[PDB]
């Protein structure tokens, strides 16, 4: 739906979990 | 799930459980991509080798749930894939499930989304990580909290070399190398659950794959491959636009 | 940097899991 993959108790609070960065590192890093 | 952790509260609130009616047991995971439409394997409801061929009336799902707030949902109908291939390598292993009634999203409730073609081509590139999500079992028993894995997408010629059964352009693999040190794996019970990433162009989740089969659990040299849920998106699309509400 | 899967529409003992 149009407010598909923002969760309410995270990115709708501006608060990340314990692992999100790890994802944005692989997707950054060599 | 092998060598997680337990999932924060809300953490992944498009989670699923695909559940037996009578006698009640735990199927699979699924995902939660409207408020009408759940998305798992096909292999959870339909696979003949094992005598396996569940419909509707055969199933509810349990969304929003955390620990073993939570709606118990009926299906109205369900769809699996026509190209569906249970006999040779589970190519096209998706299945959509309509619920009879829409659920309500909360904090813990909340739909992933599908991924476009940009988004899929920026994301789904060897080494870039997914994260996994499940209530299977932690070794090839069951967990007290959903669990959480991030794992690395591998090269087809890697994940090609690691298993006789042959490969369609429909699946991807995923997780650590021999040489790599860290672990992790989907393991039974966590089929039809998602593989989702996190946009940085729009701070958005996409379920990018849905845990479709392995050999063994978290094995040296082997990986777990996933239903390639860009590729299959047309299909996704067909149905809900002709059967949905 | 390579993709994992083809970036395009699909045209037309498996495992333990
Ligand atoms: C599965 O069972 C339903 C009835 O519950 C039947 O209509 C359907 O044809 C079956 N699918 C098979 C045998 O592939
Ligand atoms: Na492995």
């Amino acid at each position: 739906e149009a407010d598909c993959g923002l969760r309410p108790l995270f990115e709708k609070k501006s608060l990340e979990d314990k692992t999100e960065r790890e994802l944005l590192e692989s997707y950054i890093d060599g | 799930i092998v060598e997680g952790s337990d999932a924060e509260i809300g953490m992944s609130p498009w989670q699923v459980m695909l559940f037996r009616k009578s006698p009640q047991e735990l199927l699979c995971g699924a995902s939660l991509i409207s408020d009408r439409w759940v998305l798992t394997a096909a292999h959870c409801l339909l696979y003949p080798p094992w005598d396996k061929n569940f419909t509707e009336n055969d199933l509810l799902v349990r969304i929003g749930k955390h620990s073993r707030i939570e709606k118990i949902s009926m299906l109205e109908k369900i769809y699996i894939h026509p190209r569906y291939n249970w006999r040779e390598n589970l190519d096209r292993d998706i299945a959509l499930m309509k619920l009879k009634k829409p659920v309500a999203f909360s904090d813990y409730i909340h739909p992933v989304c599908l991924p476009d073609r940009e988004t899929a081509a920026s994301l789904l590139q060897a080494g870039y990580k997914g994260r996994v999500t499940g209530w299977g079992n932690l070794k090839e028993g069951q967990p007290s909290v959903l669990q959480v894995v991030n794992l690395p997408i591998v090269e087809r010629p890697v994940c090609k070399d690691s298993t006789r059964i042959r490969i369609t352009d429909n699946m991807f693999c995923a997780g650590y190398k021999p040489d790599e040190g860290k672990r992790g794996d989907a393991c039974e019970g966590d089929s039809g659950g998602p593989f989702v990433m996190k946009s940085p162009f729009n701070n958005r989740w996409y379920q990018m794959g849905i845990v479709s089969w392995g050999e063994g659990c978290d094995r040296d040299g082997k990986y777990g491959f996933y239903t390639h849920v860009f590729r299959l998106k047309k299909w996704i699309q067909k149905v809900i636009d002709q059967f949905g509400e | 940097g390579e993709p994992g899967a083809p970036i395009d529409y699909d045209e037309y003992i498996p495992g333990i899991r």
